[PDB]
RNA sequence: AUGGAGAGUUUGAUCCUGGCUCAGGAUGAACGCUGGCGGCGUGCCUAAUACAUGCAAGUCGAGCGAACGGACGAGAAGCUUGCUUCUCUGAUGUUAGCGGCGGACGGGUGAGUAACACGUGGAUAACCUACCUAUAAGACUGGGAUAACUUCGGGAAACCGGAGCUAAUACCGGAUAAUAUUUUGAACCGCAUGGUUCAAAAGUGAAAGACGGUCUUGCUGUCACUUAUAGAUGGAUCCGCGCUGCAUUAGCUAGUUGGUAAGGUAACGGCUUACCAAGGCAACGAUGCAUAGCCGACCUGAGAGGGUGAUCGGCCACACUGGAACUGAGACACGGUCCAGACUCCUACGGGAGGCAGCAGUAGGGAAUCUUCCGCAAUGGGCGAAAGCCUGACGGAGCAACGCCGCGUGAGUGAUGAAGGUCUUCGGAUCGUAAAACUCUGUUAUUAGGGAAGAACAUAUGUGUAAGUAACUGUGCACAUCUUGACGGUACCUAAUCAGAAAGCCACGGCUAACUACGUGCCAGCAGCCGCGGUAAUACGUAGGUGGCAAGCGUUAUCCGGAAUUAUUGGGCGUAAAGCGCGCGUAGGCGGUUUUUUAAGUCUGAUGUGAAAGCCCACGGCUCAACCGUGGAGGGUCAUUGGAAACUGGA
């Protein structure tokens, strides 16, 4: 029933065995000034057979804690 | 253990109860579960009592057990009779 | 010291000590049982049912969870 | 539309720039002078310094044995037939002890913490949960001990040690029983791991009795008990986002980042350990240093914002400092255990006891913050079937103008402008309707009577009625009747007496409401800033008068405002402070015209949530108000979900 948060971002980098690194890009508003300034969140999913490579757009999805860092699991590669 | 009791209000000399569904480890004025109605002992010469019948048999039900004054209040209201008609013949 | 405290404090030692002999006993048929699995005995399914028996009595008297009871019986049958 | 004031000061004079200062609001305030009452609040902000003394956690005899007392009432006559013993029966009771539960709640404090600690929104197909409620199945058959108690021994004590005996709802073996665990077949489903349900085998896991009713060679009511399942409650973990200063802190990290295996935990996981690789974090501020409990809220401001985190509520953390576990559903446990350290006290020197950041109080520190009070009568909590017991939580008294609010210190007529103070042009002016005198009132005060609500009850007793039973007791419910108040004979009401007990503080040069006289003479002194004082000072001191407030009035400290003086709203850089000496350029920021498309930003609905209390609006109750209660309203940068496509972003 409950669903879990997906996230969809570019991968930066999979030098770790079956984990790749994923860069989810926002936009966060000043609280004063109100103007928009970008703001990049790295996020460490579980990559089970590295099919995910440096560059591609990928989605991930949370899951229970699957390492020190990792609490995502890779669902699909949109674009390469 | 989940119970229905008395929270205390108003001020010094003028006390003013809330009817309130709380832990027996929870202060009284204290973290509650969820209110259900209001007991003023000091109103007119005569307690005014006001009480949610759903709530109070939905909570009696699953578990709740009132105080001695609260299972007052609640006969005077007649959600004890109903609770205990609905329980006899569930 | 209030007097329900030293009653608390006797009561204490006098369950610790039922109690740690019950877990030693425990402890040493589950290592028994568990060698017998490893290097096959004749005795082998005598001693599994004894652990199994001491783990789950332990697990009803509170010495351990009965998670840790469930974990114990699973590894120790999928031995034998 | 509900909302926004300025003034002084740089100059011979001016406009501008610019800082400085003042008028406002607020406080857990302190101090000075003064001081009548009532209500509602508030009261160690410093030393998370050390603590004398009293108290702050017990309860259950309807789980258990034993002991105290021994009623009702058994026997001889001491001829004392009213006092006598042990040879009995022995009631209501009580208790040292085992056992159950509680003691992890309630209460205190904010030291630590820059962290998923807290707030908000989610997730757990990675979780645990005593007491409570409901359903299903059971609660069978045996056993050995040990407290208590008796006796000896050792110790100052704390407390131990040996021997003998005795129970249980204490402990243990066995039987039966799983959705629990393994294995093989399935079916359907989701978001990787997987989840759900159906079969067939193997191994294994329980329990208790107590008090009553009956037709009493046997069934049954209440409580208690075991297992399984749900619910409820409580707890745990993970994640998005938000949440503080410093770069005169730029590198940090080696269990570190990932993987495989194992162990471990309720639970996932480097949580831990072996092996393989070299990863991981960081200018979007890592690391380091400094500071800090977080929040609902609170103060301020027209708002945007700025400041704060008392009381009250939520969450977190801690309990002399540090480490550790045991018991337990729950703790690594404020008034529990062990060890180490520092510190108090007892000792027979061998050894022992302890931890107010619980309520009072003491010393100390400080500008500064309460009495070693009454009571469980109300609410709440622990045990018990219940009566009931415990509860410094709590409900209430005492102390403090510390704050807010309410009412007083008299009201009417009173020119006859009395006397007296002050000034004076010596006419008078003013204090002044002020006073006196007359008339009235009793808020308030004094005396005497009446005297609430807060009280629901629980329990007990009669009557019914629902489930189940063959029936009965009991169970729940409904209606009835006696009994329960520390505050306290307090509030409040009634009757009588007296204006009689009850006004002080600052200011009067401008800002800024209020001016004269005398004394002093760049002295004494004042001062927030400009300044005032050297002989005729509205600025010093006194006096009269006046102004602002009033049981308060001033001073000091701190925050916001005024300050557009960090300017998003809402400022600037030729000469007032401010364009790098100038290029080449990376990141970042921003970006020409049209069409199609997307829907991240943007806009518009629905749903959930943003606790209560608080601010605001309305209503209601205290004689009003403060205060209290009720219902609205608002508060997100929140989350899911449906719509729109101009603009920014992607294609
Ligand atoms: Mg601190
Ligand atoms: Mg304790
Ligand atoms: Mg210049
Ligand atoms: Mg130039």
């Amino acid at each position: 029933r409950n669903d879990r948060k997906v996230y969809v971002g570019k991968v930066v980098s999979d030098k770790m065995d079956k984990t790749i690194t994923v860069l989810v890009e926002t936009y966060k508003t000043h609280k004063l000034y109100g103007k928009r300034v970008k703001y990049s969140k790295k996020y460490k999913t579980h990559d089970e057979n590295n099919s995910a490579k440096l560059g591609d757009i990928v989605k991930i999805q949370e899951t229970r804690p699957l390492s020190a860092t990792k609490r995502f699991r890779l669902v699909e590669i949109v674009e390469e | 253990a989940v119970k229905i009791r008395l929270t205390r209000l108003g001020s010094k000399r003028n006390p003013f109860y809330r009817i309130v569904v709380a832990d027996a480890r929870s202060p009284r004025d204290g973290r509650i579960i969820e209110q259900i109605g209001t007991y003023n002992p000091t109103s007119a010469n005569a307690p005014e009592i006001k009480v949610d019948e759903a709530l109070a048999l939905k909570w009696l039900n699953d578990g709740a057990k009132p105080t001695d004054t609260v299972h007052n209040i609640l006969s005077k209201e007649g959600i004890m009779k109903k609770f205990d008609e609905q329980k006899k013949a569930k | 010291n209030i007097k329900s405290a030293i009653k608390r404090v006797k009561t204490t030692e006098k369950a610790e000590a039922r109690n740690i002999s019950q877990k030693s006993a425990m402890r040493t048929a589950v290592k028994n049982a568990k060698t017998a699995v490893s290097n096959n005995a004749d005795n082998k399914n005598e001693l599994v049912s004894l652990a199994v028996k001491l783990v789950d009595k332990a697990a009803q008297s509170n010495l351990i969870h009965s998670n840790k009871a469930d974990r114990i019986k699973s590894q120790l049958m999928t031995a034998n």
